[PDB]
RNA sequence: AAUAGGCGGCCGUCGAGGGCUCGGGUAGAAGACCCGGUUGAUAGGGCGGGGAUGUAAGCGGGAAGGGUCAACCGACCCGCUUAGUCCGCCGCCCCUAAUCGCCCGAG
RNA sequence: CCGACACAGGUGCCCCUGGGUGAGAAGCCUAAGGCGUGUCGGGGGAAACCCGGCCGAGGGAACUCGGCAAACUGGCCCCGUAACUUCGGGAGAAGGGGUGCCUGCGGGUGCGUAACCCGCAGGUCGCAGUGACUAGGGGGGCCCGACUGUUUAAUAAAAA
RNA sequence: GUAAGGUCCGGUGGAGCCGCCGGUAUCGCGGAUCCUGCCGGGAGUAGCAGCGUAGUCGGGUGAGAAUCCCGACCGCCGGAG
RNA sequence: ACCGAUAGCGAACUAGUACCGUGAGGGAAAGCUGAAAAGCACCCCGGGAGGGGGGUGAAAAGAGCCUGAAACCGGGCGGCG
């Protein structure tokens, strides 16, 4: 469960570098469960990303 | 000795290892020395070092750890899995 | 020079490509003929009795 | 022709190996008529300097001169054994040895800690840290019988030498607790006289003042400071190779010719440097001080300890010696001294020289 | 030293003595060697001594001048200040760790 | 990708570059972007010796085939500048003085109290003011080839 | 049996083999820096440095974590990485 | 009266194949369980790979499979040490 796809898609969505993405260290299970761009957008709106 | 749920103040002499290691390994060597010193002086099987303490050690880069570090050691007992009882010492700044 | 550094300049157009007639990768692309069967240079096949490759093809040597 | 030069280093100190024991051994003793113990022991403390009116023959006689000195702390030794030597087939062989029975120890610096009374130390307890197997149920009567047997052997004449077995007392100066046990010869020409001299002081304390005389020459025996493994450049003083050498500069060039087809033992090589048994000759004993203090002119008394204490050493609290020049060994090393075995023909007078200044400034 | 030595002591016909482990260097490439181990000042810590640099931060005042010739800015200087910082040196104090444990061993 | 390789080479550095200092696409620091994969880790007064780097009292080439290597000088401004000469040069010849910070004025272009650049007076600190970084040592004879250029890819760059 | 070798005994093996006469032949190996295959000592040694010396703390996953993942700190490149 | 898997054609077999060279061209290694898969059901241990029991078979011949030589390596025994 490496969050490379999630980090890359979040960076692409937010229009920034991949090193500027912050992922909540307490919601790693939610981030790993998120597998689609819709789920990643939902996490971004929630504030995990 | 220190019993469970008790709190002590220690002064770790980090300068004891500056000249025995290369200048660019001094911060990790200081972290190792602090952990070993706390374990020996608290008779603790496990030591948990606070990220604040780690940042204080790494404040001036990998080459200049502080010569002396004042730390706060709290001793707790877990007794997990039945393998006797384990003593865990938590290290915080000041 | 003349060695390992020289071998790094093999990223240009290949000298030989696949031949439409004989099926081997021997077609001189720049000149326009096959170095194996002579396609593009002769109507007849390029066979030489000092060569054993065409015999090897059919196990006739 | 070729170019000649003396060889690098001396072959008279080979093998250059680590000393057999940290406690020095004495192989030869001076010949004297006075009945006294031929030497003493102490611990190296540090170095300082004085200004003194020279009394030795030479150009600078009668002029005030600078003089470096070394301070050796010498707490009194404990005389606790007597050994007898007979003449064997190939040399001296020990015939018997008698030690005194256990006695209470009163110079031990006992300290009251929280709970428990004074430890109340006794002998055979500090000595156990060195011998580890001491007599059990040993009594004064049995000691007297053993001494009488030794004396009877002396009267019969089977004994050709007698020596005193002494032990250091580092606990007096708080340096350590494990003592050093050494054997010392006694001057004179009568075995009976030497035996009486040892017997009258068996079980007692001997001070450097009762043994040595101020202003006399001594031989100093110790183990030099260790340097670890050192290359030939430092070990034998060879010349560095040419600066264009691409295989190194701190090494010997040729380690031998074609023939003999072996490396000769005389070729310098790297190895152990320092920590060697060495003897220094003709070191003058400038002065003897008592209780860490030195008197100058019957009204001035100074503390030999410099301000801030000796570097890597504590404070001198017992009797001490002032030796002109430097002595081998490190700080806190055990040093043995004996009367000079080959003194010069024109020796300096046997008395303390006129001292005008003693340095007690900080040495760190 | 193959004539492979002498002596004192302790042990055996459970057991003297020793090793690993522990705190440190008079020592050190690994081994080895040396001091200490509650029969305690070995290291840390606290206090004091001695030393090395050179007078800390903060505040008050002055400062060539400017500024509505006011408020205010200002390199730098003076006082608190032989200060501050630091010590691979020493002394005193058992507050902390030198604990627990394991192994070999002649008969 | 090619070189037998997750090869410090070559192909491709082929096209593009925020802020400060600075003449600068220089060096140094830093934003964005990227990385901790130019991928075996741990210990140590734990040596000798080797490779890379810093310093060294007095002397200053006495070393050596040979000043090899290293060292001196170094940016900018102002004075000053030889033999010889193909009159163009030599030439940055050589040699000498200055350089920081603060306070305040003057000048050029400019509508401007916008921006850039050039001077003046005073105060003051340190051993040292191009304080790090960047950054020539110089001169006099002789041989050869006029010069810029080319060469033995892999021991000769030269008077060829 | 001088010998080149022959034959028996005990064990493994599971399907072919031998004495004598007369013929026949790719008919006998220790070497050719011989050829092919397999295996030793070197050796649990060298190498895993040099031109960019980079990791630490807390948490997670997992039988198993210096090396995988998240956060913080500390670093490198930044007219090129 | 040829050879019997280093022999016989280079190829007894997915052989002019894999693979080497820009290119003409060059070119290997590799056969065998058992009569019958009857190719090991079930139990204990291990994260797994596997190990130990227990079964099939006249015989494990156990698929890493007919016989299993020599070199080499580990252990046991006899002798020296
Ligand atoms: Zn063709």
């Amino acid at each position: 469960n490496t969050l490379k796809m999630q980090r890359r898609i979040a960076a692409e969505i937010l229009k920034c570098g991949e090193n500027r993405i912050w992922i909540d260290p307490e919601r790693i299970d939610d981030v790993a469960s998120a597998i689609t761009r819709e789920d990643i957008k939902r996490l971004i709106k929630e504030g995990v990303i | 000795a220190i019993k469970a749920g008790e709190e002590v103040i220690f002064t770790v002499p980090i300068k004891k290892i500056k000249k025995i290691v290369p200048r660019w390994k001094r911060a990790p060597r200081a972290v190792k020395f602090v952990r070993e010193f706390v374990a020996r002086h608290a008779k603790a099987q496990e030591v948990i070092i606070d990220p604040k303490v780690n940042e204080k050690i790494w404040e001036r880069g990998i080459e200049k750890p502080p010569s002396k570090l004042r730390v706060k050691v709290k001793v707790e007992e877990e007794k997990r899995e039945g393998e006797e009882t384990v003593r865990i010492a938590y290290v915080t700044l000041a | 020079g003349s060695g390992t550094a020289t071998f790094g300049k093999r990223n240009s157009t290949p000298t030989h490509i696949r031949c439409r007639r004989c099926g081997r990768v021997s077609y001189n692309v720049k000149k326009g003929y096959c170095a194996a069967c002579g396609f593009g240079r002769s109507r007849r096949l390029r066979k030489y009795r000092w060569s054993k490759k065409w015999k090897k093809k059919k196990n006739a040597h | 022709g070729k170019v000649h030069r003396p060889r690098r280093g001396s072959l008279g100190f080979s093998p250059r190996k680590r000393a057999k024991s940290i406690v020095p051994r004495i192989r030869s003793w001076p010949k004297e008529t006075e009945v006294r113990m031929l030497g003493f022991a102490g611990y190296k403390a540090g170095m300082t300097h004085i200004l003194m009116i020279d009394d030795e023959p030479g150009l600078t006689n009668g002029k005030e001169i600078f003089m470096p000195v070394t301070i050796i702390e010498t707490p009194p030794l404990r005389v606790f054994g007597i050994r007898a030597y007979r003449m064997g087939y190939l040399g001296l062989e020990t015939a018997t040895e008698v030690i005194v029975p256990d006695f209470p120890l009163d110079n031990y610096p006992a300290k009251e800690r929280k709970g428990k009374p004074k430890p109340k130390m006794t002998f055979y307890k500090l000595l156990e840290r060195r011998i580890a197997t001491l007599p059990k149920n040993y009594t004064q009567e049995m000691f007297e019988q053993k001494l009488g047997q030794l004396e009877d052997m002396i009267k019969e004449g089977e004994i050709v030498d007698v020596r005193a077995i002494v032990a250091t007392q580092p606990w007096v100066i708080k340096l350590k607790k494990k003592p050093e046990v050494m054997e010392y010869a006694i001057g004179g020409t009568s075995v009976e006289e030497k035996f009486n001299y040892i017997k009258e002081k068996l079980g007692k304390e001997l001070r450097v003042g009762e043994v040595l005389k101020e202003g006399e020459l001594l031989d100093v025996i110790a183990v030099t400071k260790g340097k670890g493994t050192q290359g030939p450049v430092k070990r034998w003083g060879i010349k560095l190779r040419a600066h264009k050498d691409s295989k190194g500069r701190r090494k010997v060039g040729s380690i031998g010719p074609w023939h003999p087809a072996r490396v000769m033992w005389t070729v310098p090589m790297a190895g152990q440097m320092g920590f060697h048994h060495r003897t220094e000759l003709n070191k003058r004993l400038i002065a003897i001080g008592e209780n860490g203090k030195l008197k100058l002119d019957e009204n001035t008394e100074i503390e030999i300890t410099p301000k801030g204490g000796f570097p890597h050493y504590g404070i001198v609290r017992s009797d001490f010696m002032m030796i002109a020049g430097s002595v081998p060994g490190a700080i806190k090393r055990i040093i043995r001294v004996r009367p000079a075995i080959r003194p010069p023909k024109k020796k300096p007078p046997v008395q303390r020289p006129q001292i005008t200044y003693v340095s007690v400034e900080s040495k760190q």
